[PDB]
């Protein structure tokens, strides 16, 4: 077991305990930490029915939920001094976004087939302009297709780093310097706002993850 | 001619329509209820049932056990740092 297993098999763990170590005896009454969860999941649902809704947006929420969850659990676990980025390579989520790619690719492929091309061309672009707008669709989904790991894992290794720097070049913080005082306190001070920062820029980057997926989703799964 | 007799007639149906649905739905259930708090279960032991009551209890409900997870991975990761680096 390397590091990375031991990190996901504790995120496994904290993870699962959160929901079925909650509930003392799974009561009606949903506790503050239940209520959360339920916050959460009407919040996921409504991500899919707002999005991909209309005929089959239920089918399609779980794993708009389960990736949620999974980028949650990984975005809490980032800000913790010692909180290594599972393995600090973050190539996982480009492999993330790569695969919903060919998963949503191969949806297309199946439930339209060759009218899949035809997504290229929306509502009018007549043949002069064809190729050009064909082209052009198919370098934007290639783009979309590493958009995703290549955003999350890039703000994830970006925040890291940035901590790593800001701790190494502030030692000597009250070391050996006469000049210690609340100007010398600002870094700590910018110290505070970058973690402040990176919660909230994983949070906000988790809902970004979900509605980039659901509108993939849909403009698989419906055609326009 | 004769006299009908209406006044007596509710035991094929009973009375009302809409209710009768919620009656069965809403009869079943007061039998397996609980008096008060029946059975609540409050106390467990299996080496993690302590943590649960103490602090994934729903009385509390804070951000203190999030803070002494960090605390326990950073005293856990303090010695593959210093093996590591």
């Amino acid at each position: 077991l390397t590091t990375f297993s031991l990190y996901t098999i504790i995120v496994l763990l904290v993870i699962t305990s959160l929901y079925t170590l909650t509930n003392n005896n799974n009561k009606i009454i949903g506790s503050r930490w239940l209520i959360s969860q339920e916050a959460i999941y009407d919040t996921i649902m409504n991500m899919t029915k707002g999005q991909i809704g209309g005929k089959n947006w239920g089918l399609y929420f779980p794993m708009i939920f389960t990736l949620f969850m999974f980028i949650f659990i990984a975005n809490l676990i980032s800000m913790i001094p010692y909180s290594f980025a599972l393995s600090a390579h973050l190539v996982f989520i480009i492999s993330l976004s790569i695969v919903i790619w060919l998963g949503n690719t191969i949806l297309g492929l199946y439930k339209h087939g060759w009218v899949f091309f035809s997504l290229f061309v929306p509502a009018g672009t007549p043949l002069p302009l064809v190729p050009l707008l064909v082209i052009i669709e198919t370098l934007s989904y290639f783009a979309r297709a590493i958009s995703l790991g290549l955003r999350l894992g890039s703000n994830i290794l970006a925040g890291h780093l940035l901590m790593v720097i800001l701790a190494g070049l502030t030692f000597n913080f009250m070391l050996i310097n006469l000049f210690t005082l609340v100007f010398g306190f600002v870094p700590l001070a910018m110290i505070l706002a970058i973690m402040m920062l990176e919660f909230a820029i994983g949070i906000i980057q988790g809902y970004v993850w979900a509605i980039l997926t659901a509108s993939y989703l849909k403009d698989a799964v419906y055609l326009h | 001619v004769s006299t009908l007799i209406p006044p007596k007639v509710v035991s094929s149906k009973n009375i009302g329509s809409a209710p009768n649905a919620k009656r069965i739905a809403n009869v079943v259930h007061f039998y397996k209820s609980l008096p008060q708090g029946p059975a609540p279960a409050i106390k467990a032991n299996t080496r993690l049932a302590r943590y649960k009551a103490k602090y994934f209890d729903g009385d509390n409900a804070s951000g203190k056990p999030l803070w002494h997870f960090a605390l326990g991975i950073i005293a856990f990761g303090y010695s593959m740092e210093y093996y590591f680096h």
